[PDB]
């Protein structure tokens, strides 16, 4: 394909290259989104974080200051 | 104003912050036009000889060879033994040898040493 | 290692965000990518670290392509000063850079995101140095910087060039060397990381705080 | 027998031609650029065999083909790891490699 | 081994005997058919020599420098043919008649059975080389490099001819094998210290070590390109040779004795490197190279271990191909601008491309690029050092850079660049040239191909 | 194959477990090596299978050489240099035997170690002790001769370690 | 392809564009013989000025010893074509 | 003319170095060395037959 | 470059090479247009204030202070033109450029292709050698017995001269030689 | 010769040199391919003091780093077999010192 | 985080140390501690080479989700239930490090409060 010079203008573009752009901007956005939709958990996680100021004394294993 | 600049001998000055060229003398103004022209007779005669048609070869430079043998054949006949020359060739060309004999010398005393009291680690030290 | 590694992406992406020349910016890019890489080997990640840099392959060698198209349509010019707005000049190359750059700074579900996203959990979750920790962290932040020092000074804006425009990427040696390279930016790291085995124990059970460290530092 | 060997040496090999041919008439002409960009395009597609093979199987090998030297006790033969990172990292760069002499087929075309 | 010492002996009468315009053809095809007929010296065994007679053997240390010898003959005679167009045939076959009785004393020394003799032929390679430099030279520096030459090699030399005599009174033999056999161990005596430093010093002198080194840069740069050629590649390697055959008797005072030296050899290694970075001549470049590759070797002597042995075998080698392609580069270059100043002639690549990458091959071989044997010389010395010591890696790493450094500058300034404006007599490269090129860098790419044959009687 | 001696180069009973694939799709794995061994082992079996009849028309042996076990440096008069040529060239023989011996040993090591994967450490312990054994022997005999190495010098070498020996062993057996 | 082979009439036709888009020059006024210091009245500023405009418009530097000496159009377009050696 | 490429420089070589490794590199002991196949809890050896046990009683707590 | 040097630089040219390096490291710092062309007219009315002043001292001394405020407030990296001294593609085609003596060194197989060429070349050749000797006797007129003041050369006085030192200057290479 | 003129027309453009003119006993030192001296944005002894501080307060923060490491409040890594001790290097006729984990 | 909040700015040897850990006996509050299990023998893993650091505690799902992987090659897609469970036996790996770091933390804490109450007893 052949393209001119213009001096001050803006380029003179293909449709092809527009398409091409667009379609690879969308396949990315698509692919974010639907890989967020099925693995939110790679992001978000999975298995809850316990705190360990709420186990109780017994559980651990601990007398009540006794001995 | 502003925080100066201070030039040193790997940053050197600049010439538009040197004040040698904003107070002119025309003595000065003299030099420089001398200075010009020998610069300018040089030219000519590199020119004159390098735009030659009927010249092949090597336009003979006397400042390159001048300078070639400055620092080569010209160095032995203009030296004398002073006490910086002395001290100098003593240092370097005497202390790197005693200083890395001493290190050498030390690290292998060690080394046998624990070689004859039996423990180096020398399992697998085949090739040597 | 770690040492090392920290210190030179802190230092290489320090400099990136000042740089104009563009190959400049992306050569920092990469030694800061790198002193990631040794981050990584430093505290005992060895396959991360392989994983990090068969990623880091696809999306810095496209973004140096991006460059040298920008470069070659603006007559050999390499300074972000003298870019306008190639943004809707140049389409293809706008949105393979803008792609490249966010699987750089390791936008979710990228081929970026399943290395260094990686990277930075195990680091947070290591007994490492807290210098060390600190400096990839802040390394972390100036990548995305100096991503939108080149996307804001390139892209965006008006023109900055000579007048003559000579802008043409309508080839299809460029185009298509570029889009193989863009496939592999976007599909690779979902590839790849879901066919080799597991090489090492996984991070299951992290801080909420702490799972989205290089988000929260990538968007700041 | 097992073509892991077999590819994973060719697949080194095969890039070799064309530097054995930069004494042909070929190239002093203008299709050597395409010959050695369908020469890597070429090694990338076979590479991509053995890559298949580790991830099913894992295989691993190493290859001590030819012998050099023998000192006394050590032998310097000409041995290729084809492990996981070379079977892994061998692909991605040959892809690379040619997507980069794609463009510079474009880039470098007045040189 | 009469089978090589008469064909050159022959070389001679037929060399004198030849029309005006056919020496150069005679000599050099007939010089290529010796070299041929050497190369069968190179099927060695693995236990012992090859004891051909009474006077002459060889083993796996010596086949190689005959091999290296006959072949660096014929490359003397392209390089030489050029420089000598507008001399008498008279005085061409006498030049002629001088590199052959070079190589015929080489090959007999080599090969020489027992100490005097081979101490006879050692001393007697300096006639024609000092004929040849005071002769053929360019400049009038050609006289003092002589005197410097030859004074140089006789003041360690004559000391050497003493104790060997005093070795044979005491022992009774000089055979080699004899002195191998029936080594006794020399106790720590002064008189002992001196002879020592009677037996080593004439070698150190020939290598040469750091300090007594300076006659090499003077001989190296005036002679002609064939004089440089054969005091690089060869007449360096007596040293060597003599080393490595003559401590045998020396130790266990080698391992005290060699203190000296050895700091000489390693610190001299990092200052001639230096020298290298600030030349301003090419031919004086070349020769400090040469004095920092022969001080790692004389390293890889002193140390006496196995490996370093070989790497020194490997190194002597390495060095004297890569050398006498160094010299015949710059050569080249001398015939066409009639200056020896780097800076003079500059952007040779533009100009002559196939003699560019010529230079770029011989700089990679120099600074000991893999696998070439250079670089397994050089590595199998630096790993005996390290067994020796911990602390060389240093040393060793700094030489490796330095080294690197100055071939790639030397590249640079003379290829890159550039042309000079003025400079208009560079014409194309002859073949002659060109295929003394290829001749002095083909055997050693097929030498790293089969090492083996270089690595020395260790192997 | 039996090219070599299995009892030198020992290798494990190479079990390999059986294809159960747990799904219907194809596997690309095993119809590329239809492909791959369709188009190119066929055509090398048959070349070497030609070349091999070939070389079945004309047969001919090499033999291994043999040598003597002539005195060695032990029995060998002070200054008599028959005995000690053949003692010398006799040492030197064993000295290249050996280093074969100890290649031979590495070379299983390394094989071990390849071979058993992720397990090396624990299941290449055999191979391990193999080679410290040999290589302690092989240090102790040969180590520290240097260049210009004899049958002489190892001969002093092993007396005074003896002498050593016999000195602890001895001091041991005064407690 | 690279940029196409700029002519004389290019270079002519663009430093008279840039000139004429000089809010101190009067563009019926300004030929290509026009002098920039009697014939339109201008100071040193103003060529130094115009100079760094025609820089900026071509794309390349000219030094300060050159430039300074450039005081008609047609000794711009001279000097632009003797550097970019257009011969048409 | 349409597949020259493939068949001289993909054929050619790989047919030249299977038959190098088949017949001359692997005629030597451990030249070619192989890591060994893993063996998991189910599988039956092509060659012995056997069957490796299952692996003890999961507590199968989800 | 073109042009031959004086022996030394004028006030109002130090003050014009001042007003350009102003100007571009301005723009340096300024990357948008109409922020640089802002802050250039500011810089342009700052420069125009003084230029009426009459006494040189203190005009010099304003000078000085300018130079000294400018180093202060350079820019690190100011943009330079990609085939200007610093620029990125300075010496870039330098490797391409062969010079012309090279074709008398030409095969004649090689000059057997391009024969109009050679013949133009001949040409040329019997031009330059029929001028070479008028070119001398006139550089040797013009003079003075003590040598050139300045290297500024004279152009050609008569109808069938040439400007005296002309050969090397035509026969330039070329910008991009390949 | 980087601080010579670049616009002015050099006999030898690359080295910057004219024929015939004195050449600096150091010129090739100075060939600019090599040590530069041409003056800094920044004065010499200020770069210096601001490398030499960045560089030492990294030393210093990795120092202080490592002497204040990071970690998670977490225990010990337990693996079964007396944390693997046959599979750590072996030696199998020892019976070590049992390592017993207990549930929690 | 917090604990290094505690650990490098308040009373440090109130903290658990990560290194020297535990320092308590394993029964000092326990009446009764059950060993652990471990479902896979030794020759198992062995013969899984899975690695020296993967042999822990949940090594039995590990492998279990490598068969899986290898039986269903073309469909990388087909091991979710096995990640999962491992990642899941991980997790519970995970948490119970966590109960052993929070027990000895507050079990220093009880011994620095006895002693000092047995302290203030002793000051009367
Ligand atoms: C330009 C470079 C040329 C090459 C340089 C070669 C260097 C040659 C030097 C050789 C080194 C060894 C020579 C002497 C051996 C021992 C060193 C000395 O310190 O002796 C000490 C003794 O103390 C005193 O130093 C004695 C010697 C005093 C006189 C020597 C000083 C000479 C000055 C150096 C001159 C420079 C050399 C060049 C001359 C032209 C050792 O104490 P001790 O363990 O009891 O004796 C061991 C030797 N015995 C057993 C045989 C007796
Ligand atoms: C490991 C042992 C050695 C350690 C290093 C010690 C320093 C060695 C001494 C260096 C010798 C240099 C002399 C010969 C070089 C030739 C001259 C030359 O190349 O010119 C300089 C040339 C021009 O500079 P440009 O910026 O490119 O300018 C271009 C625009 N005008 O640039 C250079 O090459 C300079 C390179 C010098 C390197 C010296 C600094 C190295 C210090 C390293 C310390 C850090 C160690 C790393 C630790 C890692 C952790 C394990
Ligand atoms: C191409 C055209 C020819 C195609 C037909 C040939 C097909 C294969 C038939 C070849 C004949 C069999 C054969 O190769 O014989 C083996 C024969 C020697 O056997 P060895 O015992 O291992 O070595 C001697 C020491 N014992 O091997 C060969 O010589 C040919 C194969 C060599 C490998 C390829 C060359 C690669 C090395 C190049 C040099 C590299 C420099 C040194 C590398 C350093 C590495 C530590
Ligand atoms: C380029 C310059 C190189 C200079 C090298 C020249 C010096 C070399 C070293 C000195 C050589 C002299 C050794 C003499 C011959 C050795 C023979 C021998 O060792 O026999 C000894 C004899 O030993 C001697 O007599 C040696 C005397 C030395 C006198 C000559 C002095 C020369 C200068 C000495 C200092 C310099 C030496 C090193 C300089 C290095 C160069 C810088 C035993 O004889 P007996 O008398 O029977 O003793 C045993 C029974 N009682
Ligand atoms: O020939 P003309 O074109 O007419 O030139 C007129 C000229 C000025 C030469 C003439 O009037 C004259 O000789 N004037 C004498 C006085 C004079 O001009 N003194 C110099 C004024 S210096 C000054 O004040 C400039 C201020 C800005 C300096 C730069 C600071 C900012 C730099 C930072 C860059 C980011």
């Amino acid at each position: 394909v052949h393209i001119e010079p213009r001096y001050r203008q803006f380029p003179q573009l293909t449709r092809s290259q527009l398409i091409q752009a667009e379609f690879f901007s969308a396949t990315m956005w698509f692919w974010i989104l639907w890989r967020f939709w099925h693995d939110s958990d790679a992001v978000l996680g999975h298995f809850p974080y316990p705190d360990p100021s709420q186990w109780t004394d017994e559980e651990l294993g601990i007398l009540p200051d006794d001995e | 104003s502003f925080p100066k600049y201070k030039p040193s001998r790997l940053a050197t000055l600049p010439a538009t912050l040197d004040p040698a060229e904003y107070d002119i003398s025309p003595e000065t103004r003299k030099a420089q036009a001398e200075r010009l022209a020998i610069r300018s007779r040089l030219k000519r005669e590199y020119l004159l000889q390098y735009n030659d048609p009927n010249r092949l070869g090597v336009i003979e430079d006397p400042a390159l060879i001048r300078w070639t043998y400055a620092r080569s054949a010209n160095i032995y006949p203009n030296f004398r033994p002073t006490p910086k020359t002395s001290l100098l060739g003593a240092l370097f060309g005497i202390g790197p040898l005693f200083f890395w004999y001493y290190v050498f010398k030390t690290d292998r005393d060690k080394k046998e040493k624990l070689i004859q009291e039996g423990k180096l680690d020398q399992t697998f030290n085949i090739s040597y | 290692t770690l040492c090392l590694g920290a210190i030179t992406t802190l230092f290489t992406a320090l400099c990136a965000i000042t740089q104009n020349d563009i190959k400049k910016i992306v050569a920092f890019s990469t030694s800061s990518q790198l002193g990631l890489m040794m981050v990584t080997i430093g505290i005992n990640q060895p396959h991360l670290a392989f994983l990090h840099i068969c990623m880091h392959a696809f999306f810095k060698a496209m973004l140096f392509m991006c460059s040298g198209s920008i470069i070659h349509s603006l007559n050999d010019e390499q300074d972000i000063r003298k870019m306008g707005g190639l943004y809707k000049a140049m389409p293809f190359t706008t949105t393979a850079l803008i792609i490249g750059s966010l699987a750089l700074t390791g936008m979710p579900y990228l081929t970026g995101f399943y290395s260094k996203d990686l990277i930075i959990e195990a680091v947070n979750m290591s007994y490492t140095n807290a210098w060390a920790l600190l400096m990839t962290l802040i390394a972390t932040s100036l990548t995305a910087a100096y991503s939108t020092r080149i996307i804001f000074f390139a892209f965006l804006g008006k023109p900055r060039f000579p007048p003559l425009v000579l802008i043409n990427e309508n080839n299809p040696l460029l185009i298509n060397s570029i889009k193989r390279l863009l496939i592999g930016s976007i599909f690779a790291g979902f590839i790849i990381s879901n066919n080799i085995p597991p090489m090492t124990v996984p991070n299951t059970t992290m801080p909420l705080y702490m799972k989205m460290t290089a988000l929260i530092v990538t968007i700041m | 027998m097992n073509p892991f060997a077999s590819l994973t040496l060719t697949t080194l090999t095969i890039l070799t031609i064309p530097i054995m041919m930069s004494n042909s008439n070929i190239y002093k002409t203008n299709l050597y650029p395409n010959y050695v960009k369908t020469t890597v395009s070429y090694a990338f597609t076979l590479s991509l065999v053995p890559l298949l093979m580790f991830m099913h199987t894992g295989q691993e090998m190493i290859i001590s083909n030819w012998h050099w030297m023998t000192l006394q006790t050590v032998e310097l033969s000409l041995s290729f790891k084809m492990d996981y990172f070379s079977v892994m990292f061998i692909p991605v760069a040959l892809f690379v490699t040619w997507s980069i002499m794609e463009f510079s087929m474009w880039y470098m075309h007045s040189d | 081994m009469l089978k090589i010492i008469i064909p050159t002996t022959m070389l001679l009468p037929m060399t004198w005997m030849s029309k005006h315009n056919m020496i150069w053809i005679n000599a050099t095809v007939h010089s290529l058919l010796i070299s041929l007929i050497s190369l069968s010296l190179l099927n060695q065994l693995g236990e012992n020599s090859l004891n051909f007679s009474l006077t002459f053997f060889s083993d796996s240390l010596s086949a190689p420098l005959l091999v290296l010898t006959t072949w660096l003959l014929p490359l003397m005679l392209m390089a030489s043919q050029s420089h000598l167009s507008k001399e008498t045939t008279t005085r061409k076959k006498l030049y002629i008649t001088m590199l052959i009785l070079l190589q015929l004393f080489l090959i007999m020394t080599f090969t020489a059975t027992e100490l005097i003799l081979f101490y006879i032929l050692f001393e007697a390679t300096l006639v024609p080389t000092l004929i040849i430099i005071t002769r053929w030279g360019n400049q009038t520096e050609r006289l003092n490099a002589g005197l410097y030459f030859l004074f140089y090699t006789l003041a360690g030399s004559l000391p050497l001819l003493v104790a060997l005599v005093y070795i044979q009174n005491t022992t009774g033999s000089l055979n080699f094998l004899i002195i191998h056999y029936w080594s006794h161990p020399l106790s720590n005596s002064w008189s002992n210290i001196f002879m020592w430093l009677a037996c080593i010093m004439a070698f150190m002198v020939k290598m040469p070590l750091y300090g007594l080194h300076l006659w090499l840069p003077k001989a190296h740069v005036e002679a002609p390109i064939a004089g440089s050629m054969v005091l690089a590649a060869v007449l360096l390697k007596l040293g060597g040779y003599g080393m490595m055959r003559i401590t045998t008797i020396l130790n266990p005072l080698t391992n005290y004795m060699a203190y000296p030296f050895l700091m000489l050899s390693m610190w001299g290694m990092i200052m001639t490197s230096s020298i290298c970075l600030r030349q301003t001549d090419l031919k004086s470049l070349i020769a400090y190279s040469s004095v920092s590759h022969m001080a790692l070797v004389i390293v890889a002597i002193m140390i006496q271990t196995p490996w370093s042995f070989m790497g020194a075998t490997a190194l002597m080698i390495a060095h004297g191909l890569t050398s006498s392609m160094l010299f015949c580069l710059a050569n080249t270059n001398y015939e066409r601008v009639h200056s020896r100043t780097m800076i003079l002639a500059r952007g040779l690549q533009t100009l002559l491309p196939l003699m560019a990458t010529w230079w770029l091959v011989a700089s990679l071989t120099n600074l000991a690029l893999p696998p070439s044997i250079n670089l397994i010389g050089e590595l199998f010395i630096i790993t005996a050092s390290f067994s020796w010591s911990n602390i060389t890696i240093i040393l060793m790493g700094m030489n490796m850079m330095i080294t690197a450094l100055y071939s790639l500058y030397m590249l640079i300034t003379t290829q890159r660049g550039k042309y000079t404006h003025h400079i208009n007599n560079i014409k194309p490269s002859f073949t002659r040239e060109n295929a003394l090129m290829a001749l002095h860098i083909l055997p050693l790419l097929l030498l790293t191909l089969n090492p083996k044959m270089i690595l020395g009687p260790l192997y | 194959p039996d090219s070599w001696d299995k009892d030198v180069y020992p290798e494990p009973p190479r079990r390999t477990p059986a294809p159960a694939p747990q799904t219907s799709l194809p596997n690309p794995v095993t119809y590329l090596t239809k492909i791959f061994d369709l188009l190119v082992d066929r055509p090398v079996t048959l070349a070497r299978e030609f070349i091999e009849q070939q070389h079945a028309k004309n047969r001919y042996y090499y033999y291994h050489r043999e040598f003597r076990r002539v005195p060695d440096i032990t029995e060998c008069e002070e200054k008599d240099i028959l005995c000690m040529f053949e003692a010398e060239m006799q040492w030197r023989r064993d000295y290249k035997v050996d280093q074969e011996i100890v290649n031979i040993i590495q070379e299983r090591l390394k094989a071990c170690q390849q071979r058993e994967g992720e397990s090396y450490r624990q299941n290449c312990a055999k191979e391990l002790e193999q080679f410290t054994q040999v290589s302690k022997a092989f240090q102790d005999r040969y180590s520290d001769l240097g260049a210009h190495y004899s049958a002489r010098k190892c001969l002093a070498k092993q007396k005074q370690r003896m002498l050593a020996e016999r000195k602890a062993a001895k001091e041991a057996a005064a407690a | 392809s690279d940029a196409p082979p700029l002519t004389l009439e290019a270079i002519k036709d663009r430093v008279l564009y840039v000139l004429k888009l000089y809010d101190k020059i009067d563009p019926e006024k300004l030929s290509v013989n026009s002098h920039f210091m009697k014939d339109l009245g201008l100071d040193s500023l103003d060529q130094v000025e115009i100079i760094m405009a025609m820089e900026d418009e071509f794309g390349f530097e000219i030094p300060d010893i050159d430039a300074e000496k450039l005081m008609c159009p047609q000794e711009i377009v001279d000097y632009i074509a003797d550097k970019k050696d257009v011969y048409e | 003319r349409h597949s020259i490429f493939a068949v001289t420089h993909v054929l050619i070589p790989v047919w030249i170095i299977h038959y190098y490794l088949k017949y001359h590199v692997t005629a030597k002991p451990y030249t070619v060395v192989e890591r060994k196949p893993r063996i998991f809890p189910g599988d039956t050896i092509l060659e012995t037959g056997e069957v490796i046990p299952l692996m003890k009683e999961f507590p199968d707590q989800h | 470059a073109f042009s031959a040097p004086a022996a030394y630089l004028t006030h109002q040219q130090k003050v014009l090479r001042l007003y350009k390096r102003a100007l571009r490291h301005l723009e340096s710092w300024c990357v948008h247009r109409d922020k640089y062309r802002y802050f250039a007219c500011l810089m342009r009315a700052r420069f125009d204030e003084h230029k009426n002043e009459k006494d040189m001292v203190k005009a010099t001394q304003l000078l000085r202070q300018a130079e000294e405020e400018f180093w202060y407030g350079q820019h690190p990296q100011p943009y330079i033109f990609p085939e200007s001294p610093g620029g990125t593609s300075y010496e870039r085609y330098e490797c391409y450029k062969v010079p012309e003596w090279c074709l008398d060194d030409w095969h004649p197989s090689e000059k057997a292709m391009y024969p109009d060429y050679f013949a133009k070349r001949e040409q040329w050749k019997r031009l330059r050698r029929e001028s070479w000797e008028r070119e001398v006797k006139q550089l040797q007129e013009e003079t003075p017995p003590g040598g050139p003041r300045t290297e500024a050369l004279p152009p050609a006085r008569k109808e069938g001269d040439l400007p005296p030192l002309w050969w090397h200057i035509v026969t330039r290479p070329r910008e991009r030689p390949m | 010769q980087q601080e010579r003129d670049p616009w002015y027309d050099w006999d030898h453009p690359d080295l910057r040199l004219n024929w015939g003119e004195p050449i600096h006993w150091d010129l090739d030192m100075y060939i600019r391919n090599r040590v530069d001296t041409s003056p800094t944005p920044v004065s010499w002894n200020t770069m210096c003091k601001h490398l030499f501080g960045f560089v030492a307060f990294m030393l210093f923060m990795f120092w202080v780093g490592e002497i204040y490491p990071s970690y998670q409040p977490v225990g010990p890594k337990q693996y079964p077999y007396n944390d693997l001790y046959l599979e750590r290097g072996g030696d199998p006729t020892k019976e070590p010192e049992p390592v017993v984990h207990y549930e929690i | 985080g917090a604990h290094l909040a505690r650990r490098y700015l308040g009373d440090a040897s109130k903290e658990p140390d990560p290194l020297r850990m535990p320092t308590f006996p394993p029964d000092y509050g326990f009446p009764e501690r059950k060993e652990r299990e471990m479902v896979a023998t030794q020759q198992e893993m062995n013969d899984a080479q899975l690695m020296l650091q993967q042999r822990d505690y949940c090594a039995h799902y590990l492998i279990q989700l490598l068969k899986c992987k290898r039986d269903s090659f073309p469909n990388f897609l087909a091991c979710k239930h096995e990640q999962h469970d491992w990642d899941y036996c991980e997790h519970l790996d995970y948490v119970k490090r966590m109960k052993e770091f929070e027990r000895e933390r507050r079990l220093l804490q009880r011994k620095k409060r006895r002693e000092q109450r047995e302290a203030e007893m002793a000051r009367g």
